[PDB]
Formats: C-alpha cells, structure tokens, sequence
C-alpha cells in the first residue's frame, strides 16, 4: 500500500465522487500510463513474423497485444492512405457547423444543404466506402 | 460514509462463437505425420 | 448576447408537426427549442410544492 | 458517459493530453520540447459525441415528468366514477401533444397502450 | 457511525422532541431527500411501457414506484376538467374570512347554501357528486 | 389508530334555521 | 432515561383481497400452446 | 450495464421540407 501508485486506489476507494476533475485525472491515469509503458517495453524485444517465436512467446505476445487496440477513429487516421491510393479548413470554411461547434440550423433549413461536413473528403469525392452491415456480408458468402 | 466509485472497462474482440459440443467428436490421431 | 439567437427565429416559424417528425428523425433540434425547458421547470415546480404540501397535510390529520 | 457538464469534459481531457505527452516522450529519449496532426477532425467527434447524449438526457427527464403527472391524474375516485372520465384524458393528450412536450409519436403511443393495462387495479 | 443522516435519527431517538420543531424537521427531512433522490434516479434509467422490459426490472419498478403515490390534495391538482368541459383574494370568497376562519354572520344571517373551499364553486357545470366505492361495487355486480 | 386519512372536499353543504 | 420518539408510517394501498384457499385447484398445465 | 460503442461517421444525410 506504500507504492505510490497503489495509494491512488485507495484514495479513489474512500474519498470518492466529491473530488474534482483534474484529482480523478491523475488518479486514473498514472495505472494506465504505466501499463501501457510496460506493454511497449515487453513488446519491444521479441521477433515480427510468428513462425520464428516458441510457443511460450507466442501466447505471451497474444494475450499482451491486446493493450494497445483502438476501436472508434480508426477511419479518420486511415483516410490519408486512400488519398494516394486512389489519386495515383478552420471550421468556418465548413457547412452546417458554426464557430462555436454547434449546428446551424438557419443553413440547413433555408440552404438544403444535402450532407454535414465532419471531416475532409465530405467535399467532393468519388471514393465512396458507404456503410454495410457485418450480418447480411456474412449471409452473403455462407 | 463512502463513496465507491465505477469505472468502464475498454471492449474486447475475440469474435462470436457458438456454444461447443459435448463430445466434440474431433481428428483421431495427433501430429502431422500420416 | 448569445450568437445563436439567428437559430432561435428560424427554429419558431415551425408548424408543430414539422418540429414533431424533425424529433422524430433525430436529424435536428431537441436543445434549441424554447419550449421543453419551460415546461421541466412548471412541471418541477407544481411536483415539490405539491408534495410537500401533502405530506404535511396527512401529518396534521394523523 | 460519465461527466454532467462541458467544463468537466474540457478539464478532463486537458489533464490527460498533458500527462500522455511526457509518459511518451520519455520512452524514446525525445526531449518533449521539440501532436496536432488532426485536430479539427477530432474535436468535431468529440462535440458530436456530448450533444447526442445531452439531448437524450433531456428527453428523458420530459417523460419522467409526464409519468408523475398520469400516476396523480389516475388515483382520483370520484371522477373516474363519474361518467366523464375518458374526454378529460382526451383533453390531456392533445393539449401535450400541442405544445411539444411530448417529442414524438412513438412515445405517445407508448402512453396510450401503458395506461389501459395500469387502469386495472 | 459518521453519516450525517445515520447521527440524526441516532439522536433524535435519543433525545426525543425535547427541543423546537425545526431540529426536529431538518432531522426528518435529510433522509426523506435522499429517498426521493435515489427512487427518481432509478426510475429515470428505465423504460416507459412494461411490454419492453426483462422480468427482475419490471418487479423493481413496480416495488419502488409506489412511494411517489399521494392521496390527499387530488382534486386540487385536477381541477385545472374546466377546459375539458367549457370547449380570488378570499375576501371575494363567501364563508371565509380574511384570518382563513370562519364567518358566522353571513352564514347565520343570509342563509348561505355551500362554502366555496376551492375554485369552481362559483357557478359551476362539472357536476362531479360523491360516491361510494361499496355501492358501486354492489351495482356492478 | 389512524386507519385512513379523509380527501379535502371541494365544497361542503350546511343548513340553517 | 429518555423520551422515545415513533414514526408515522407511510400510508400504503394495494386493494382488498380475500384470505387464499389452501388447495388451490386451478389449471393443471402450464404453457400457451395445447 | 454497457454495450458496445458506435464508431463516428464519415458524413450525415439529412432532409427537409
């Protein structure tokens, strides 16, 4: 319990809800900041390619990987590769968007603006990628 | 006289399954040599 | 004061059904509109006093 | 979600942005002074992200409230055993109906099939 | 033994009503509060029609939501069946007096019918005459 | 004791002589 | 050594009833399909 | 209890009158 990491715990336990932000802030992530440096340091030293490892290193670096997986931006970080895949602002430039980050409803219903720019390629751009659903796919090949 | 507080673990993708068999009637033999 | 005021005149020349089917969507509004507010605060209201008002009634008759 | 206010999220999200800076400076020997690659394509997400839960917060309270009021309206006696019950009830409706309050038509007639099952007991 | 709440009903018990009446009603009050506050707080999380909900959370619902029931001051509330049907200083009111007593010189001399407690007794259209839920129940039956 | 309380009446009917 | 205080309890309705029957006799199976 | 998140999107579509 003497650890100072581990105390936050504890203090977190206790004192709770009536602390303010910036307290929790601290609290919660000197854990995750420390997993997540242990994470890349263990990762660092073994091989790539998975037919080169022992079966030990193996499952080791399957069940620690998964510490490092990121879910919901992933589109707004790939969308730079398609760009030269397929070829070879400040807010305000945007439409439906003020400059307090709120919709503009005086636009869109005088306007008849088709579609709300939320990041680039929104303007133009025949690239499509439309939405499907995994389900139908999946009933699609079986 | 406390005030326990939650948090939210982060989702995790092992992908779907159904539930296995009962005897899971598999190969006869183990290792690739046949 | 605020700028979104220019929101508040277009939001009002509404018929009902319009703002009724735009909710119903979930494309716009639901923040904006200056009449939910309005009634959480009446509605509020009426339900503390009247409930304190009740019980205290009941207690005097006990 | 898991804050109330926007102050909170703001302050929050400060804090954490300056403890990651130096936790990943320091693995790679990098002197932090030396990150904003795509700002604007992240706070829109962000601010997107409270408003849909703010307003779904605020719809909510809206029917709590409209719950109350039929759960007072419904214990009254004599007026239900007075021969002018429904049109009072008609009455109600139309006028929420009217006047936003209540935000779509599903949720009325959410209200309209749960009120013939409570008037049983 | 240091909640705020879990002291004053400790004392109160103790004491008794020894002292005045706004000790007494502080000490009443927290835990009512906080009551309310949880129940509200549970019941917002939930859904509206009981045909969209598992088994345990329509028992819990239905357990907790009877402790907003209120019994007394319905038909103040309703009164507002006047616009159903149709489409104040209590000097103007008869009976009463401005000390909320009662006045016996017009109701011993003018021979006044009723007294208007509420609203609505002045002229009046809505009927509304009092029953009894036994004769009901015999008349159906 | 206590059995139920009693609703407040909206209006109440006396005599006289 | 004290004045003890009670509580009113909260008035409480759940509509009358008569006392149950000990048998019981009632649908013998269980089930919407037959 | 939680359920999956939603990932942002790309752009809205909308109506109108």
């Amino acid at each position: 319990m003497c650890e100072p990491v581990s105390i936050g715990l504890g203090i977190m336990s206790v004192a709770g809800a009536t602390m303010s932000a910036s307290q929790q802030a601290k609290a919660e992530g000197a854990a995750i900041d420390a997993q997540n440096r242990q994470a890349q340091e263990m990762i660092k030293q073994m091989n790539y390619s998975d037919a080169n490892l022992k079966m030990q290193e193996r499952d080791l670096k399957e069940q620690q990987m998964a510490e490092l997986t990121e879910t919901t931006l992933n589109g707004i970080r790939n969308q730079g590769m398609v760009r030269a895949a397929v070829a070879e602002d400040t807010v305000k430039e945007r439409a439906g968007i003020t400059e307090s980050y709120n919709r503009d409803y005086a636009a869109i219903f005088g306007n008849r603006i088709a579609n709300i720019e939320n990041t680039q390629s929104a303007i133009r751009g025949q690239g499509k990628i439309i939405k499907t659903s995994p389900l139908a796919h999946a009933l699609n090949v079986a | 006289c406390f005030s326990p507080k939650i948090s939210t673990p982060k989702p995790s993708v092992q992908a779907p399954e159904p539930a296995p068999l009962s005897e899971e009637v598999a190969s006869v033999d183990i290792g690739a040599e046949s | 004061t605020r700028a979104d005021e220019r929101s508040n005149e277009i939001i009002r020349k509404l018929t009902p059904q319009q703002r009724r089917e735009a909710i119903q969507n979930g494309t716009l509004l639901y923040q904006d509109d200056p009449y939910a507010m309005e009634a959480l605060r009446v509605k509020t209201g009426r339900n503390a006093a009247f409930a304190v008002d009740d019980e205290i009634n009941v207690k005097i008759q006990n | 979600g898991e804050f109330r206010t926007r102050q909170d999220m703001e302050e929050y999200r400060h804090q954490r942005l300056q403890d990651a800076a130096k936790s990943y400076a320091e693995e790679a020997g990098i002197n932090p002074t030396d990150f904003n690659d795509n700002i604007t394509d992240r706070n829109i997400a962000i601010y997107g992200s409270f408003n849909k839960y703010f307003s779904k917060q605020s719809e909510e309270t809206a029917m709590l409230n409209t719950r109350i009021e039929m759960n007072s309206f419904l214990n009254d006696g004599d007026l239900m055993r007075s021969p002018e019950s429904g049109k009072t009830f008609m009455a109600y409706l139309r006028d929420g109906l009217t006047t936003a309050a209540i935000p779509s038509d599903q949720r009325a007639r959410e209200v309209i099939t749960q009120t013939v099952r409570d008037a049983i007991q």
